[PDB]
């Protein structure tokens, strides 16, 4: 949900600028063990409402493994790099599932963002960071769930440049 | 955009063979980069496999 | 379609054996440009006619690339091995895209066959492989294509063992 | 099964935003392993991408 | 260089840990445009000297891409993740390299960090994350560069659980 | 062993050719399970004697898998695709190791073949495939082993051209 | 060439750690495509690795 | 460790099948996670490729 992030350093907010007219997302997740998540998306502002429509191919998931077997236990807070391609946004992150005996499976989600506005109407990002984190209760088996996210947009402040980048 | 802004969703697909379908509401602030919603399997439930694989997606 | 192989050496056809009910693949192939190309297709037996049913979502291929500029030549014929995991049948094949000035742009397809058949009911082939050679022509810009496709199912008769296996 | 098998074939699917459906019908020798189909664009047309990217799923 | 890491709320730290006997690391850093990077280090303390040594082997990097035609222009500061996998720590990562025309060439590193030191004497790490930043001058053309790092080991702050997780 | 290949239907041989000069290899194969196995090869001509010089750097093999417990029952035969890419060749392919249980782990090799002859000197082979099988005897445990292989390049005869492609 | 031709091998290596050194003697007909060769394990053997991983570097 | 504390390495490798080794020099605060260093091309320099894919090695 790429309009729930809070951006500082005044990096520019492609999901934000992309309105009224919204955006689209594409994405593959690549898992280690030889699952795959392909999704397309989305975003519509309908008046008040924001509006998402989602199309999911998944396959080669092992049948032994964590995720056919249903033992995962929820993702590890991750990290993602975005920039510019093409005109668009890319984005790029490796997330790590948790597993039975504290091991864990990690995957690889190679993403574009596209905005419905043209480029020319819009400003940019600078190559930067998206802090996520995301968390899961099942409610009813296989039925109910709930998540929760937060978000966060930065350049990199823990590591300081010497050159005096970003 | 509002200070706290609502949102639903509609899915649908395939994992290995199996399909389904999900619904979505939630709610969140926009600037302040949190947010929280329910999703349902209205379809192909109970889901068949781990729900965390659709994470990203919902 | 996978029920137009010639299958040679008695190797078991998982394909043919599954009719009436028939069999889905799954597939996902990764281009070496950054494209995600995934597949889920049904196949059923209505009557004495085949019928597909195919759902595609494709993401990441580069703007300024042979696909997206619509400059691709075709496929160079390929081979891919077969063999069970998980009491279904997976595949595996790299394939080569014929592109501009005598280059090729490869890929992975990374594939699972699925019989709507139970295992306890098929013969279940021993590892194999696969050659097929696909030709097209695009007799209107973008709206009509003709296809054409030979696939053989074979051993490894060309490199001989000496250990007596197949 | 025939020495001639006729198919038909429904697609749809997106590729980099972009909607598109598909229809099919071929025909092959099973045994043989050759055959013959024609493809028609039926939405989304002209598709705005290379063709062949498709062709595995035909 | 992964002895100079400063650790923050109270996370092990594997690579001061295995002093004495210092520790090794391996990695495989795959690029995007089909580049590979593989190397092994070995880390050793002499006296009051830390001493390294390395062996890489690189290879399928493109003859028209930005590390053959020596266009690269650095790296984006990066995030590693962290966690144990059999006794032994693995890292994982995606970094960005700066291309001519503010384009970015993306690449993964697969690592395996393994102390010298007996798994009884060593406290392995809970899942984190490594901020990292690298910055070279060149001083000769080909023949003496300079490079600084900085580099901080944390768990997720930025965006927090309401769980109350890590 | 790249100089031991049968050429059929008139394929130029890209290793033959580079004597007196002979020629190097370098290849990473990427394992499915996550290990990593890198080469580099020299091939040169001394006298009546090819001399081969090889350096290897393998990382990330999973503890638990069958290669780090050694209980891997050999390779099955394969198939490499081979064509020009910016004045050398290059190979890619799928391999197949068997397993405990009937089980397959496969891999893919990303392989460039570099001639140490002159381009001008040099005949390039079209779009091509090369078919292997290797078969080893382990005589003394992780002591002594023998090694056989028979290698065939050629075009797909097997599936044929309805436009007379090769 | 001559339709048969031997070769010699010597080859360095780390696998997880492990240090190796490996030599080798063989023979084949080259252009009917065929070879045999001995491996010894020269250094950092027994080798605690299946031997497989270096097969399509001998 | 002490607060600061040197470090030397050695570096030998092939990129493309271009052979080179260097050695380096350097500094930090272990604790604080910083360093720097000198990296000198020993052998095959000038270096044919970007210095950078080198850099995480050093």
């Amino acid at each position: 949900s790429k309009t729930f992030i809070k951006y500082v350093s005044g990096i520019p907010d492609y999901f934000k600028q992309s309105f009224p007219e919204g955006f689209t997302w594409e994405r593959t997740t690549t898992y280690e063990d030889g699952g795959f998540l392909t999704a397309h998306q989305d975003t519509s502002l309908d008046g008040d409402c924001l509006v998402y429509k989602v199309k999911i191919l998944g396959n080669n998931f092992p049948a032994d493994g964590p995720v056919m077997q249903n033992k995962a236990g929820g993702w590890e807070p991750g990290c993602e790099i975005l920039y510019e391609v093409d005109g668009v946004l890319c984005g790029q992150s490796l997330m790590a599932l948790k597993c039975p005996g504290g091991r864990h499976l990690n995957c690889r989600l190679h993403t574009t963002y596209r905005s419905k506005k043209p480029a020319s109407a819009l400003k940019m990002p600078e190559f930067h960071f998206e802090d996520h984190r995301i968390e899961v209760k099942e409610v009813q088996k296989g039925k109910h769930y709930e998540q929760y996210e937060a978000a966060v947009a930065r350049y990199c402040d823990a590591a300081p440049s010497k050159l005096g980048h970003h | 955009l509002t200070e706290t802004m609502p949102f639903r969703m509609t899915m649908e697909g395939t994992v290995n063979g199996h399909h389904f379908k999900c619904t979505g509401k939630g709610e969140g602030n926009p600037f302040e980069g949190t947010q929280d919603m329910k999703i349902e399997v209205i379809e192909g439930g109970p889901l068949p496999f781990a729900f965390d694989i659709l994470s990203t997606s919902c």
